[PDB]
């Protein structure tokens, strides 16, 4: 499993009149590729007629 | 209700990576050796082999 | 992890130590549209840091302090502002007896 | 004044820039006994206000 | 590619798999003027992959 | 004109990008003879108006 | 014992009617990591039939 999620980054806390402990809002984006290989075993030799 | 046994799992509490904007990561993984499964179907019945 | 080492050991004892603060961002607050603030990355915003390997300032770590480091990993460290006491002369105010160093 | 003057422009912010060349790989590469199947899909991770 | 996997070849089995996260993107989110919100890419925004 | 005229469209602000790859180092390792210990936590240095 | 502080930043100062000295917003956020090794010594044999 991979397991995914945005760093909780933190709002500002100073001289900032009654801030309050935050967190910025962020959101992640991003392209996933996945590649499987998969091992093919050939068709049966055929004797048929029709 | 949770007991001794149930299991709580904290992800935090692990190394992960912290990958930044415009960053890449890879994950590889081998499958163990599965019996393929058939694309084929049959043209008798196993109870009609005679 | 403290199960396991009460359970798999006999003794133990601090042998190194090593600090690393990393992923440093200073961040520059300015007003948002339609009020309140917002925050943006600072290249030219600097982190001072400093440690004090000589002990050349006064020591105020360990002394059972409610400064340490939050207990879980989901939480945020707000350290603690630096201050220290020293010793100094003991003055009278005035005749009301009130003493000030 | 403003931008708005000129009714044919349109005010700039001046954002970074970024030479770099990725690629979308997607597609299925058959061969005589195995294929390489690849994906690739835009995911969205959603901000999570408490964690 | 279905179509093809399943009219050339008579057995499949999953071999390897490699899952490749690029193009990441932390984008802080803040207002834009005259209502809404507007976003912006993250210097400092990091994604935690496990 | 605004953005708001787009039935679905997010105004853009065109920020930086950054491809790092940094650790976020947690856990004990557990050996014979020692115990590797680490934690990692985000700390706060609040604005100080005047220093 | 490790120090930190926010090196502070000056307000503009020049053509700007009645600017005054002020000091840029700033706040910093980080990762602390700390790592202690602690020197681990084995059980002590017991002999004991319970």
């Amino acid at each position: 499993q991979i397991f995914l999620k945005i760093l909780p980054q933190s709002g500002p806390i100073g001289g900032i009149k009654s801030m309050g402990i935050t967190t910025l809002v962020q959101y992640a984006v991003g392209i996933m590729t996945v590649t499987m290989t998969f091992k093919l075993g050939p068709r049966k030799a055929t004797g048929r007629w029709n | 209700l949770a007991s001794e046994e149930s299991a709580f799992y904290v992800l935090e509490h692990s190394s992960f990576q912290l990958l930044g904007t415009g960053g890449t990561a890879t994950m590889s993984y081998k499958f163990p050796p599965v019996p393929p499964e058939n694309l084929e179907g049959c043209s008798q019945h196993f109870y009609e082999m005679y | 992890e403290f199960q396991h080492l009460i359970e798999n050991y006999g003794s133990i004892a601090p042998d190194a130590l090593t600090v690393t603060i990393s992923e440093i961002a200073v961040k520059d607050v300015t007003d948002k549209t339609g009020g309140g603030v917002q925050v943006t990355d600072s290249t030219t915003g600097r982190l001072c840091m400093l440690v004090d390997h000589e002990y050349k300032y006064p020591y105020v770590l360990g002394q059972g302090q409610d400064t340490l480091a939050p207990e879980l990993p989901i939480w945020v460290y707000f350290p603690p502002q630096y201050a220290y006491l020293t010793v100094g002369d003991v003055n009278t105010q005035g005749i009301s007896g009130d003493s000030k160093k | 004044t403003s931008v708005n003057s000129a009714e044919a422009s349109t005010g700039a912010g001046g954002g970074g820039s970024n030479p770099v060349k990725s690629m979308w790989s997607e597609g299925a590469t058959f061969s005589a006994n195995s294929v390489t199947c690849t994906f690739s899909r835009q995911f969205l991770i959603p901000y999570d206000p408490e964690h």
